[PDB]
RNA sequence: AGCUUUGCGCAGUGGCAGUAUCGUAGCCAAUGAGGUCUAUCCGAGGCGCGAUUAUUGCUAAUU
RNA sequence: ACGAUACAGAGAAGAUUAGCAUGGCCCCUGCGCAAGGAUGACA
RNA sequence: AAGGUAAGUAU
RNA sequence: AAGG
């Protein structure tokens, strides 16, 4: 609101008659004034986003220009994508063996390479988490209950 | 119609920009009318009297002379 | 087979060109009609 | 399946468009046309899946195929597998683990 | 209820349809089928190739035989 | 000197309908096309074939 | 001589999408072309 | 006894 | 890749 006061009257010569609430400026005026705010929402919108105004291409200026409201798919909804599409470019890149049994039940030494089950879980008494946390642990040592 | 589309299609002559008019402002840029109103219009507007006055000095250049047309009702 | 109730047509970013018709629209707002103000002061304590 | 009505479309487009009704209504009823009471004989194990099909029902075979294409059963399970994960890392102290 | 099919790949080596994903055509290149087709396929194009030179250069020397022949039956018939 | 009628172009603005628009070195046609009503009366194209997203182009996307 | 394995697996649907201009029809306006109609003006 | 074969590519 |  206060930005927008300011750039509505770039000049202290342009006034507002008092039947009307905007101020009479000329038609080539308008235009810079839009510009100027256009470019405060905008700017608004990536210090309250961390996103660069470069970026942002005409649909989206659009969308944020007028209510339309780009929310970030929540931790949840991001994992439903992962599961509802088919694996983006999947790579067998790993191969894991494991023991399994065919057919026919009989126990089998078997490596195989699609992605699925490989899934690794970070647990708190892995030695690669507790690792990092260990690191900067003089944190704790700073305050004490002697 | 055929020697304006060879004309462009082989580069002597620019495409041809698509018609607007005030009805048709929002259904042509209504991406660039959301963030530049005025701007728009002014292109907008400024299309229509471009075409406006290129039928006028079509009309007035082929115009009969104001003796011309006393010649002509000389003669007839 | 559905569950929310059956979606209408909304003024969405797709059909906003739509909007700009010849024909008579009325924009009904009524966010500002139950309205208050309060004020924080330096003592911590808030006003209503 | 209401867009494709009004379309033109060959004698073999709008019957294999004309099944739909019908799978819908075959899948709906699934867990009881699918019975090895039903349809007395072998089983056979649909790919990808572990549904076992007591008989030809291709009008639901191919609605299953849908409901677990991009292996889905395979993701359920893992993340299944990786939810209860979290829930006993949570609980190492408490349960002695 | 819609049905999207699946991409799908045609080797033209191998004249077979594979899936068009990574996996499955970097399995069906890496195979010994393939290698061999690829393999004979170069071998047909150079072969081929040489083929049309030879044929090529016997008509080049056909059309210049001709040619030399025809010169010499219109100088004999302009001298006549 | 203005005004105004008809036809033909060239443009501008606007409205309407996409079961229809064209093509005719095919045929017939005011020496009569085609006629349910009005028949000692009506008077102009008809038919066959071909083109097509029921005129055809670009432009922008996805590819 | 299958089958076992490893991989893929949506194993049954040109699902396309907007903008403009042309084209048809019907006015209106301006200009040009060729013809014409009716009327007004004292020494 | 059937009307109950996925079509494959690799090894 | 293995089987008759």
């Amino acid at each position: 609101n206060d930005r927008a006061k300011v750039i509505l009257k770039p000049d202290k010569t342009t006034i507002t008659e008092p039947h009307h609430i905007w101020p009479t400026l000329t038609d080539e005026e308008w235009i810079k004034v839009e510009v100027q705010l256009k470019d405060l929402i905008l700017a608004d919108y990536g210090k309250k986003n961390n996103v660069n105004v470069a970026s942002l291409t005409q649909s989206e200026i659009r969308d944020i220009i007028l209510g339309m409201e780009i929310s970030a798919p929540s931790q949840q909804r991001q994992q439903i994508a992962e599961i509802e599409k088919q694996t983006k470019e999947q790579s067998q890149l790993t191969a894991t063996q494991t023991r399994t049994v065919n057919k026919h039940g009989d126990e089998i030494i078997t490596s195989t390479t699609s992605n699925y089950e490989t899934q690794t879980f970070s647990s708190k008494t892995e030695w690669r988490v507790r690792a990092i946390s260990a690191a900067n642990l003089h944190l704790r040592t700073n305050h004490i209950y002697v | 119609q055929k020697e304006l589309q060879e004309k462009v299609r082989l580069g002597l002559m620019p495409p041809p920009e698509p018609k607007v008019r005030i009805s048709n402002l929002m259904r042509v840029l209504g991406t660039e009318a959301v963030q530049d109103p005025t701007k728009v219009e002014a292109h907008v507007r400024a299309q229509m009297a471009k075409r406006q006055k290129a039928h006028e000095e079509a009309n007035a250049a082929r115009k009969l002379t104001a003796e011309q047309r006393k010649v002509k009702k000389i003669k007839k | 087979l559905y569950s929310s109730e059956p979606t209408e047509p909304y003024l969405s970013s797709q059909n906003y060109g739509e909007l700009f018709s010849n024909q008579i629209i009325w924009f009904v707002d009524d966010t500002n009609v139950y309205r208050v103000t309060i004020h924080k002061t330096f003592e911590g304590n808030l006003t209503t | 399946e209401e867009s494709m009505k009004w379309k033109k479309l060959t004698n073999a487009q709008r019957s294999g468009l004309n099944q739909i009704p019908n799978r819908r209504f075959t899948l709906w009823w699934s867990p009881t046309i699918n019975r090895a009471n039903v349809y007395v004989g072998f089983q056979v194990q649909l790919d990808l899946t572990g549904i076992f099909m007591h008989g030809k029902i291709p009008t639901l075979k191919i609605s299953l195929i849908q409901i677990f294409r991009a292996h889905l059963w395979q993701k359920i399970h893992e993340s299944i597998v990786m939810d209860l994960c979290q829930v006993f890392d949570q609980e190492l102290d408490a349960l002695e683990i | 209820d819609y049905w999207k099919s699946q991409p799908k790949k045609f080797c033209d080596y191998c004249k077979c349809w594979i899936a068009d994903n990574r996996p499955s055509v970097e399995f069906h290149e890496r195979g010994k089928n393939h290698k061999e087709n690829v393999a004979k396929r170069i071998s047909e194009i150079k072969q081929k190739s040489l083929d049309k030179a030879k044929e090529e250069e016997k008509a080049s020397k056909e059309f210049a035989a001709m040619e030399a022949a025809a010169l010499k039956a219109y100088q004999e018939d302009l001298k006549r």
